[PDB]
């Protein structure tokens, strides 16, 4: 069987394209004898890390990220990286120089999307190639992935997780992920990533997670919302039937369920991709060939722009919104549309802390004692597509319309399936810094 | 003719180590092997991150004191974008919108500092933490050690209070002789430690600043130069410009798109730490 | 604001609240800038002018902006301080880590580089 689960890898491998790469012995603590894949955008010293882009074809890390050491010290046998939208950037998995991953859910001649830009984790993970995933989680790139493969995408709190040695699209944003089947395997996961790392400046202190875990209180019964806002979206056949039968369920549990209205969730696609751009073209400001990566042959430099002949190596998409993201820095747009982004930004996060009994230690919100514990929200309201069909709407002219509010406000959120083998989720969303509550209601019902 | 002269000094820490990463800040900079002194974030490899050595914080905080200027509540640290060979990043981090501190003074005495006037001070603007850039060797290929890349600087802004270039000289002085003093830097403007911008305008005309000035000779000259230069004149001197020096005559030589990092945490210091560092200090001339 | 409503007392109050007549986002969400402009953006993203479709990135970008302008028209509504013991407690804990090569020479910082000149990096004129 050890033969036998390497010819379903290579099988697997060969007909839906998840690995950039993939340990020279495949299948040979706490984690002892887990198998993970690792999106390769996460530097390993035994793996290349391409961000599937020209720009790092075949770039070697002299370190591990802070993630896959700690996965290594509890025993966790590495599978190999797993194949992404370039640099994270992307909602569909098809932007790769090793060519997009095919969702393993339909045949392979479908040419089904995976959704992104954790593409391959999620797909090593429907396919039962390993445990677990990690990947990274911008605006929604761990959820809508893992909703597209029908198994569980865990975006926790922002700066739970190390992002040392993740490679940065936005750093405001980005958050390391997991994905897997099994929700017992995801918690100790999470357990053992869940550490504060003086490596990374924005990992959550110790003395706030001590001040975390000191709020907790009895909640006699669960309070959970449905967010008006999300309730109106044209959603895929068969949806409601499942979702009402979700909330039925919980009702019949004696969870009490309320409406609730967040009214700033309806800007955040505007505020996302006048932030996160912004923050892209910034961090890719470093590749030039100069000390790593891809470097142009002969000349450094044309048309009297410094690194030009390089950096044109970039994916399109990518460079897209490096151009839109320099557009937003400069002097005049960014004390108009980045300035009020921002403040934006901080609204959202208020009017979450409002709805929320738990406390925001970030913002030192009191916490709302007439608020609610978690809301429950849709993952995506589209089916995968053809990705012919996305590519060609891509070239035309909203999939995280549900996913980026969580993001933009760092909150904990899993994207849960309703029904096996079928590309329709949930998220269940806590306050900051309430994972446990997040996670253990999700072990609760199922 | 009113000469209104101000001075931008960038000023080598000599914390240990460097400003966002413990690699060390090494005092042998000619003698080093390139690209030795380089932790993975200095090279600026895929996900390293910049974390603040507060060695730097203190420095400044005695330097603060020592001017008398007003320490910010909060300050942070911004990316100034460009690309160069020196740059790994692609950016610099400085703190452009908030600066560590604002005002302060050094008062110069014609008793003390050889100045015609009996009491001169010269007003300080504010005072910012900045990263170093890598040095470039020119050889056309041009060699980049990045040794130098992420020391510590400091960057001291004075107000156009300058009139005399006597007094540029005794401030010059005595900067050079308080940095040493703290133990904070070496001062020494022949090593690069310390560097010497100017800014000027006679008679309420277009501002002019002199850039690439080795020693404290090519300073008072080029102020000289640029004095009687701009009196002679004037259609070409009515908006801001950016000159050189060339040893004998000045002559004529973008978008930063500042971002605050959105990583680093704000510097926001608690009112003990003024009077903490305030024991700490040397006796003061 | 935010607020909350009475709770849900059966399954149909549910299936009504979720089909009352209320915009989606969807719903709610619904001149380019110069050639001369793209040019500039170009050379600050350190990409090529030559090959570039400028007319194309004109079009991209003004639907862009179009898109995140909507911010334009919408209105707007005491952390942890460093002392003095932490100040010197956290200088005096600070080392070189081996984990982030903060060790002079610990690693070779030049071998990842395509091309270098002996310990030094290069950069082409």
């Amino acid at each position: 069987s050890l033969k036998e689960s390497i010819e379903r890898l290579s099988s697997f491998q060969s007909k839906y394209n998840i690995f950039t790469s993939i340990n020279p012995s495949p299948y040979s603590e706490t984690l002892t004898g887990c198998v993970a894949s690792i999106k390769d955008n996460i530097v390993t010293k035994d793996f290349p890390t391409t961000c599937a882009s020209h720009i790092l074809e075949n770039f070697k890390s002299p370190f591990d990220a802070t993630v896959v050491k700690l996965l290594k010290q509890a025993g966790v046998h590495i599978l190999g990286k797993t194949n992404l939208d370039e640099f994270g950037m992307g909602s569909g998995g098809v932007h790769s120089i090793r060519g997009p991953v095919i969702n393993p859910l339909y045949p392979h001649e479908d040419k089904k999307i995976m959704g992104g830009s954790s593409s391959g984790a999620a797909a090593s993970v429907a396919c039962d190639l390993v445990d677990f995933a990690l990947g990274t989680d911008t605006g929604g790139s761990v959820r809508l992935p893992a909703c597209y493969g029908s198994v569980l995408g865990f975006k926790p709190s922002y700066g739970r997780l190390s992002r040392f040695g993740v490679i940065a699209y936005s750093q405001s944003l980005d958050t390391v992920g997991i994905l897997s089947k099994k929700i017992n395997v995801l918690r100790k996961v999470f357990h053992t990533l869940d550490k504060y790392d003086m490596k990374d400046p924005t990992s959550l202190s110790v003395e706030l997670r001590e001040l975390i875990e000191g709020n907790k209180k009895v909640r006699r019964p669960l309070k959970v919302g449905i967010v008006k806002e999300f309730s109106h979206e044209s959603m895929p056949i068969g949806f409601h039937r499942l979702y009402l039968s979700l909330l039925e369920k919980l009702i019949n549990l004696g969870l009490e369920i309320y409406p609730v209205s967040i009214p700033s969730v309806k800007n955040c696609l505007p505020i996302y991709y006048t932030l996160s751009p912004a923050e892209a073209a910034s961090n890719l400001s470093r590749y030039d060939g100069i000390r790593y990566g891809y470097r142009d042959s002969e000349l450094d430099i044309k048309d009297g722009i410094l690194f030009a002949p390089t950096r044109s190596k970039f994916g399109t998409e990518v460079k897209n919104r490096i151009i839109l993201g320099n557009y937003n820095l400069c002097s005049d747009a960014f004390k108009n549309n980045f300035i009020k982004a921002e403040k934006l930004r901080v609204n959202l996060i208020d009017e979450f802390d409002g709805i929320f009994r738990f406390p925001n230690v970030l913002t030192n919100s009191k916490g709302n004692p007439d608020g609610l514990d978690l809301l429950i929200v849709p993952t995506s309201s589209k089916l995968p597509g053809s990705i012919r069909d996305f590519e060609e709407e891509e070239a035309k002219s909203i999939n995280d319309v549900f996913t980026v509010p969580m993001s933009l406000a760092g909150l904990p959120s899993l994207s849960m399936p309703l029904k096996e083998k079928t590309p329709i989720g949930l998220q269940v969303v806590g306050q900051y810094g309430d994972d446990s509550t997040v996670l253990d209601f999700v072990e609760s019902i199922s | 003719y009113a000469l209104k002269c101000g001075l931008e000094i960038h000023t080598q820490l000599n914390t240990k180590n460097k400003l966002f990463s413990q690699s060390t800040n090494s005092a042998t900079s000619l003698v080093d092997a390139p690209n030795h002194h380089t932790s993975y974030y200095d090279i600026a490899l895929p996900g390293t991150q910049p974390v603040l050595n507060l060695e730097a914080i203190l420095f400044a905080m005695k330097l603060s004191l020592a001017l008398g200027s007003q320490v910010n509540s909060i300050s942070q640290f911004d990316r100034k974008h460009y690309f160069y060979g020196d740059q790994p990043q692609g950016y610099q981090l400085t703190q452009h919108y908030r600066p560590f501190a604002r005002g302060g003074k050094i008062n110069l005495s014609k008793e003390l500092d050889d100045i015609d006037e009996s009491a001169k001070e010269i007003g300080i603007l504010q005072l910012q933490i900045e990263q170093d850039t890598g040095k470039s060797h020119y050889t056309v290929i041009t060699l980049v050690d990045l040794n130098r890349s992420n020391v510590p600087l400091i960057e001291l802004v004075t107000k156009p209070d300058f009139s005399d270039i006597k007094q540029v000289r005794a401030f010059i002085k005595k900067y050079q002789n308080l940095v040493r003093h703290l133990h904070i830097s070496s001062g020494d403007l022949e090593t690069g430690a310390m560097r010497v911008d100017v800014n000027l305008s006679i008679n309420e005309y277009a501002r002019v600043e002199l850039k690439n000035l080795p020693n404290t000779s090519s300073i008072i000259n080029a102020i000289k130069y640029e004095y009687q230069r701009q009196v002679e004149l004037t259609s070409s001197l009515m908006e801001p410009e950016t000159r050189g020096w060339t040893g004998s005559s000045t002559v004529k030589l973008i978008d930063y798109r500042y971002m605050p990092d959105p990583e680093l945490p704000y510097i926001n210091l608690a009112p003990d730490v003024i009077s903490g560092v305030r024991g700490l200090m040397p006796q003061l001339p | 604001g935010a607020k909350i409503g009475k709770k849900f007392e059966n399954m149909n109050q549910i299936r009504d609240y979720l089909s009352r007549p209320v915009w989606s986002v969807h719903e709610y969400l619904g001149e380019p800038p110069s050639a001369e402009a793209v040019k500039k953006l170009l050379r600050l993203s350190g990409l090529p002018l030559e090959g570039a479709d400028i007319k194309e990135i004109q079009m991209r970008l003004a639907k862009q902006l179009s898109f995140i302008n909507k911010l334009h028209n919408i209105p707007v509504e005491n952390t942890k301080q460093l002392n003095y013991t932490k100040l010197l407690e956290g200088i005096s804990h600070q080392k070189q880590d081996a984990e982030l090569g903060e060790v002079s020479g610990s690693w070779k910082a030049t071998g990842l580089a395509a091309e270098s000149k002996n310990a030094y990096f290069v950069v082409k004129e």
